[PDB]
């Protein structure tokens, strides 16, 4: 009679389907999922700085919006600009808005340092109704509104080294007023200019008088630049009207900060991998969460899932 | 009767994923081959360590969705991430594709070598059913299939006995 | 003597050579091409909405010009302009044009909607030779170019709200005059201004006197802006001389329209895939007749042929 | 004498891609052998269906060609072009070497596996020649061939003689 | 004892990859199998000649380095370098790992192609003894197993001599 | 008795680990490097032509600083600007210096053909202590400064035609004075304007009066502009003060060249791909020396090895 010895694998009642070079849909005995395809819906505040904007932007914590006083000198990895916030001062804009805030964020730091400022001959400190402070007229807390001092505006010609060892970001501005009459009752004479120069750079700024639509009740305007001071160089500024000066300077870092968009809740938790749905974890190569990321994330895939067999081939009795 | 791995798999094999099969004179058996399913488990384990657990740090990049409309540097911004997800997305497809072909591959692969080396072993005193299974010519009871299943089967001890049942009429 | 049984597999007389991983060049019984190299050398109609500009670009088609007016209110998928196109209208420049002409051709309509601003105290409708229409004196259709009227030129201020769902697009422009002499003659001052703004936005513009070389006759210039109006926002133009007024708003619509440059001609067919050269076959995962394309292509590649095995290597015997 | 599939291919065979050719004492003759043929078949319409007629839709993307110089802006849109057209056409190389190779092994596959079933009939009965082709050590009709064609032959029907016939001296 | 290549490899085999051992009445011997050896080694070459000495000339492109903070158009430059070397990156790896499972893949296949090869020479005449080697039941001199190595042996001349050795008791 | 033969491969003493889909470390035989990771140091000048910028930046040699005269007319494959480089004229800004600077590299000519410019009426060839030729006060070579002539500066209307088959770059500048006493003193009146255009462009410039930080004892300064001016166009300058003249047009060619910014000495040598670092050998597919690269090159990645097996799995005895 003899033996019979029969070689075989073993196989699964519930195996899953795989995509192959051979095959479009085989079965095999088991499979993992290589695509994150959640978030647990808030951002955790470790391991990363997050720093909340709340109301404020980062332009507007940078400028100093009354509001945005608690974020004064802080740092972060990652700034969360909400989609509620919304300034409450006078009145700006920013051309190139979008360029000023990817340089702040990458800095990552509202670090500022106040310096002496010879303006002689004006007045300082000028306010607003459109921005309350503490139940008074206030102004950006990092700006200097200058005005006539005894009808008259003396041209300001006025110098600020930088022998630090580190960058100076200057951020300063220009008043647009509604009228010509304005204009006059404000800075004495008919037209201002401003001149903002370096040895490596120069901004020559007109304002441009005229009405635009109320905000907070001021149809004026301002608009916000800004100037970067290398070690060794100098801030000169050469204005006869309608600067917003300076009250100092913001310290310019480099490394790995950035900000994004989102209105998830900050979270007492870890997670290595943003998104502004909320973080997620990081375990797997993909995602298709959203291709918004900051950290070590998987790498965003319009795929919703990709199957990798862990077994073999699933052939039933 | 007992059938091979040729057709069909065995979902009472619970305690390893290749093994084999037996009838002799004390009964019918099954017993795992554990050295092809460990050969098999730590490949797989292999690819799961390069792709499981192994992220890229990525900090500040461009915008990727916008509040107004702008023309040209916008229509760029969004093209590069576009070109991008499209590049990342084929890259995951064929990866896992790939990846799935080498598995199966793998591990039929283990099946294969588990069966020849049994082949090699029996020689002369068996026939491959071209099942999966051999028929072995000589009394082989539990102690000689355990030999076969560790690789101590001595074929020469049975060579006499095989021979002279397979080749009379 | 018995029997002899031989395995084998087929041949054929005419193989084709293939790259392997293995070979370079190996011989195989038949292969597919999968870079499409020919298109038919004319744009298919359909199925997606085409817009042949002939003799008018998509900025003149949009503005007015006398030879554009058939394409009033026109939508396209993809709009095709011609080389031999041309303008026949007042001379102007649009800074920033490639900016205008993409969010145009990506909104997919001129759809626009006349409305009522109030210009009292100036001459409306003004007119040039440079812009003949039905053989008269005219001007671009969407645009009102205004002057002084009994040898004034009154300060204009003038709002418009966006009362609807959706956002306005408004397209206005500046008159550049040639000398300090037609500056007096059309808008009576010296230097005119002009100040568009929203709640969002403001842009100043100050006309450049000067001779600039002739086009149809003329050595002035009009250069063309535009400004976005959002639902509940207002554009307020404010302007002491030289603008060309806008007469009413586009439509602006998102989806997946496009503008292509192209002198291949329409043809009455249906192809998914078009290119500049003409419609494409899209059966073929990668092409080179093109790397601009619109609609359900294959991808752009360098390579002309690469052929993908359909049979077992070719043996022959 | 009639030759098998090691070192040539059949022209004559036009109505499958795999088979039989045999000699016995009736004559000389060819078969397709239509599972083989069909299995080969199926994973080549396999490949091409998953990349023909599979093409993505583009809509509003970047300008590629420029009638005035620029410099910077215009420099980065062609390099983003560049880059990925390259990206593309690696990729397109890449597909088409990785599927030509599997194409040729599943082919070769099919071939082998055909060849090693028809072995597990004949056993004991024939002796592999080496060159793709079996000597069957017994009378083998027109019926008999066709038996080992539908996998209905039975070995031990023959055994007897043909043992007889490969062991005398 | 003399032992195949299943377990070892060589490190006294330099005039060749793939070869035979023997032990006969004459002695103990090694010889290269030049064919098997260039089989593998032009496909290597094959291999070498596609990715060596075939760059690619680029030219004027996009700035890399910056001297200046300038936010959005640098963020883009930077954004799109980045993602283009990662994505070259992943190439390179994938490659290199894909051609060397091939390389592996084809030197295998060399060494199991002269195994079988030799196999069908003898037949009938020798026993697989599971380890890469042949033994081989009939008095075979330095000639005879020369004629195994050049595939001019004919198992017919030494069949009687080997069947009556195996098959004795 | 019988024999024993037995199938087997070589072996090493020395084998070499790569990595395959089954393993992340096997041993093979041999292999070989697929990145390249060094380079020789010195940029080879053969066979792509060099043109060493020494001290001069590709901008100033051509608006040719007094140091930079050596650079006149010539051509390059690839321009090497040294960090050391410095300027050493009339202190200057470029309005999008790195667009000017990309397109005359990648035009690769320094080729310029002087012109009649009509300029009756003012005094020509300005000069300054700031940028000395030969001892003297001196000029860039290829702009003319024009002042005022007998107290006047009358009015500038002058006209250019391109009559030749290709494309006319010109180079033009405005002067910045730093009072509006220098002003006067300069160009007679108390504001300069200027107006450059042709049939398909315009550009128009106001100088902005006040002090910047000295340089070689310089407050005020020149801003740099360009026009491209094609067959049968016509450049047209129009000014009444402030303009920095072009003296004729750069030829503007299209090709390979382009502008490499590095320290490696140039050497006597022959080789295909240049880096920053030096030429590189070209032979390997990869390299991870500089993402910066000129010519036929290996692609940069951020592997600093790959081996690539060259034989079989090593088994030692
Ligand atoms: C050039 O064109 C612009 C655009 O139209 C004109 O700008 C308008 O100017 C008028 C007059 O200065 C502005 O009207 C004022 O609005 C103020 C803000 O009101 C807000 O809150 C109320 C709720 O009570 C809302 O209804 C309203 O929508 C606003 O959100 C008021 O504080 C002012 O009130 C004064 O007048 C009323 C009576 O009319 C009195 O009862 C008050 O006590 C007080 O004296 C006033 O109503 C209007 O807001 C401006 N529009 C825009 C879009 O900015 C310029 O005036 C025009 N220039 C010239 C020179 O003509
Ligand atoms: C500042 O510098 C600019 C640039 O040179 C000057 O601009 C030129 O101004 C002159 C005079 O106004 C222009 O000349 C005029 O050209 C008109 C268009 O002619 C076209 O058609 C004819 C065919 O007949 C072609 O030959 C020609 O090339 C054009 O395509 C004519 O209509 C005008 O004709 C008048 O004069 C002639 C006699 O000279 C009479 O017969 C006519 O009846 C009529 O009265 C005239 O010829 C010239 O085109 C301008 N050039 C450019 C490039 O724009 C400014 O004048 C100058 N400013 C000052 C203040 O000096
Ligand atoms: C608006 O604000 C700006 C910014 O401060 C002022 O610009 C300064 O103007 C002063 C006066 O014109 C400049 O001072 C001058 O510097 C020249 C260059 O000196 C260089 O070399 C010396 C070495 O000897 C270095 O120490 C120095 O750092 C410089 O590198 C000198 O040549 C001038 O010398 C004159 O004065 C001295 C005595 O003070 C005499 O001995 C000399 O003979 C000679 O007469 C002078 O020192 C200064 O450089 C400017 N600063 C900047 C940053 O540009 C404007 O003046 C101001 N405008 C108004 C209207 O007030
Ligand atoms: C009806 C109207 O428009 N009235 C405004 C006035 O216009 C006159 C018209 O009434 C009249 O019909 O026609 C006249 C011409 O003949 C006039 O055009 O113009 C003044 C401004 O000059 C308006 O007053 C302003 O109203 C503000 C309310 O939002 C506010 O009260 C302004 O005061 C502040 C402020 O808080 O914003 C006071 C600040 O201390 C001051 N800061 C400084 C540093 O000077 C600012 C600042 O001056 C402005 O913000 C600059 O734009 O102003 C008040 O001046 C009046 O409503
Ligand atoms: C020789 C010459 O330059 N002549 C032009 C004249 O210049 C004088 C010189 O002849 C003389 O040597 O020196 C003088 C100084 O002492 C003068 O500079 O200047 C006038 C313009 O003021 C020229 O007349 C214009 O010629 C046009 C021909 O292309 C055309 O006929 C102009 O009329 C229209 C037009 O159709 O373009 C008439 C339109 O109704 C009017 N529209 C409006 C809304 O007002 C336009 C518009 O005024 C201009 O297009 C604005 O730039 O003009 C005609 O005014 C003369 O040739
Ligand atoms: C102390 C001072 O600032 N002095 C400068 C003078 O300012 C006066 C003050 O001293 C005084 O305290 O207050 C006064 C007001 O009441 C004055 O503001 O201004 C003059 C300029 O007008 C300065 O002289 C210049 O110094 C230069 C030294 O770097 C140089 O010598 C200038 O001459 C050239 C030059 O080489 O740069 C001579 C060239 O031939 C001339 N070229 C042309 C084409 O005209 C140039 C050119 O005029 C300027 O470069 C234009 O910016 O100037 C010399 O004018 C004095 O130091
Ligand atoms: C950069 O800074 C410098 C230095 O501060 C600055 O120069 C100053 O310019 C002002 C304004 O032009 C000068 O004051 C004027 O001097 C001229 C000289 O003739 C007069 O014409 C002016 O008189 C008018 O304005 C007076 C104002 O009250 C009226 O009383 C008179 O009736 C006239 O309307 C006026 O006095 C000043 O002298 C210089 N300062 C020095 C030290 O030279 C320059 O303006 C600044 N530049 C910029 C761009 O801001
Ligand atoms: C935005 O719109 C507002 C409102 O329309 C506008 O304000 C207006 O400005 C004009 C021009 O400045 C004003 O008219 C002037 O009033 C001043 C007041 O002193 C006078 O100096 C002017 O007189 C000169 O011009 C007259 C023209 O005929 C001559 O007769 C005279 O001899 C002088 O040369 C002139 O009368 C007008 O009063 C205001 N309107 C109101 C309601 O306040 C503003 O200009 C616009 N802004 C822009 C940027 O366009
Ligand atoms: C482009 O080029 C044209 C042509 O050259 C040019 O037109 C010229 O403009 C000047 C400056 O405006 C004109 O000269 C003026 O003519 C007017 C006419 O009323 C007068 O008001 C001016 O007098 C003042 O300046 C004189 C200077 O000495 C003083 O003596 C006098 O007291 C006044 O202060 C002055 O005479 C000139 O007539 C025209 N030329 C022609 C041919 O028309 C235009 O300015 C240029 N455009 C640009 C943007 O540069
Ligand atoms: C489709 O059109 C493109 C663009 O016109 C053609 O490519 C050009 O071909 C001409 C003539 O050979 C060359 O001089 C240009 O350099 C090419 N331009 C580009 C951008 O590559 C292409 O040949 C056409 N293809 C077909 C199939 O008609
Ligand atoms: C085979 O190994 C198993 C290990 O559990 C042992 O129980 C059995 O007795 C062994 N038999 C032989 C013949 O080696
Ligand atoms: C070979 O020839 C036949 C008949 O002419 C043709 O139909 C077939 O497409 C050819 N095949 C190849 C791969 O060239
Ligand atoms: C084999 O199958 C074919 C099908 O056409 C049939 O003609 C033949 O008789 C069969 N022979 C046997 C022995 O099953
Ligand atoms: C085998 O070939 C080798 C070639 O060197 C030769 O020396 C040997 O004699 C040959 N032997 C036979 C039996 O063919």
């Amino acid at each position: 009679p003899g033996a019979t010895l029969c070689l075989g694998h073993h196989a699964v009642p519930n195996g899953t389907i795989v995509k192959t070079i051979t095959n479009d849909q085989i079965e095999v005995t088991n499979a993992t999922e290589l695509v994150q395809n959640s978030s647990i819906g808030e951002i955790c505040d470790s391991p990363h700085q997050i720093l909340d904007g709340e109301n404020c932007t980062l332009i507007d914590a940078l400028l100093g919006d009354p509001q945005c006083d608690g974020f004064q000198n802080k740092k972060w990895d990652l700034f969360v600009e909400r989609s509620k916030a919304y300034s409450n001062c006078y009145p700006y804009d920013v051309p190139d808005y979008a360029s000023l805030r990817s340089l702040v964020a990458s800095s990552g730091t509202l670090e500022f340092n106040n310096e002496s400022f010879n303006w002689t001959g004006v007045t300082q400190n000028g306010t607003s109704s459109a921005c309350i402070r503490r139940s008074n007229n206030s102004f950006f807390s990092r700006l200097n509104w200058l005005t006539q001092l005894n009808f008259k505006y003396p041209a300001l010609n006025v110098t600020m080294p930088n022998n630090e060892q580190f960058d100076k970001l200057y951020i300063w501005g220009v008043h647009h007023p509604v009228t010509d009459k304005d204009q006059i009752f404000l800075y004495a004479q008919s037209s201002g200019r401003i001149t903002v120069s370096t040895k490596r750079s120069q901004q020559a700024v007109i304002p441009n008088i005229g009405y635009r639509p109320r905000i907070r009740n001021i149809p004026s305007r301002i608009s916000i630049y800004w100037t970067i001071v290398k070690p060794g160089d100098i801030l000169l500024i050469n204005s006869t009207g309608n600067l917003i000066a300076p009250r100092g300077y913001f310290k310019i870092r480099s490394g790995k900060s950035s900000i994004m968009r989102s209105d998830a809740p900050i979270g007492k938790c870890n997670s290595e991998c943003i998104t502004p749905n909320g973080s997620i974890p990081n375990d797997k190569p993909f995602q298709n969460v959203n291709r918004i990321t900051y950290g070590a994330c998987p790498r965003y895939v319009k795929q919703s899932t990709l199957k990798l067999a862990t077994g073999m081939r699933n052939v039933p009795e | 009767a007992i059938a091979g791995f040729i057709e069909n798999g065995w979902e009472g094999m619970v305690d390893g994923w290749y093994g084999f099969r037996h009838q002799n004179s004390e009964g019918r058996g099954q017993a795992a081959d554990l050295k092809s399913t460990q050969a098999a488990i730590d490949q797989i384990n292999g690819k799961l360590n390069r792709l499981i657990g192994k992220t890229n740090e990525k900090f500040h990049q461009i915008e990727k969705e916008f509040s107004e409309v702008e023309g040209r540097i916008q229509d760029l911004e969004k093209y590069v991430e576009d070109t991008k997800i499209d590049l990342w997305s084929y890259n995951a497809e064929l990866l896992v594709a790939l990846e799935n072909q080498h598995t199966i591959d793998l591990t039929d692969s283990e099946m294969n070598k588990l069966f020849e080396k049994t082949k090699k072993q029996l020689r002369e005193n068996a026939e491959d059913m071209g099942n999966g299974c051999f028929k072995i010519y000589h009394k082989c009871d539990n102690a000689c299939i355990g030999s076969i299943r560790n690789g101590t089967y001595d074929h020469d001890v049975y060579r006499d006995e095989a021979l002279n049942n397979r080749f009379q009429i």
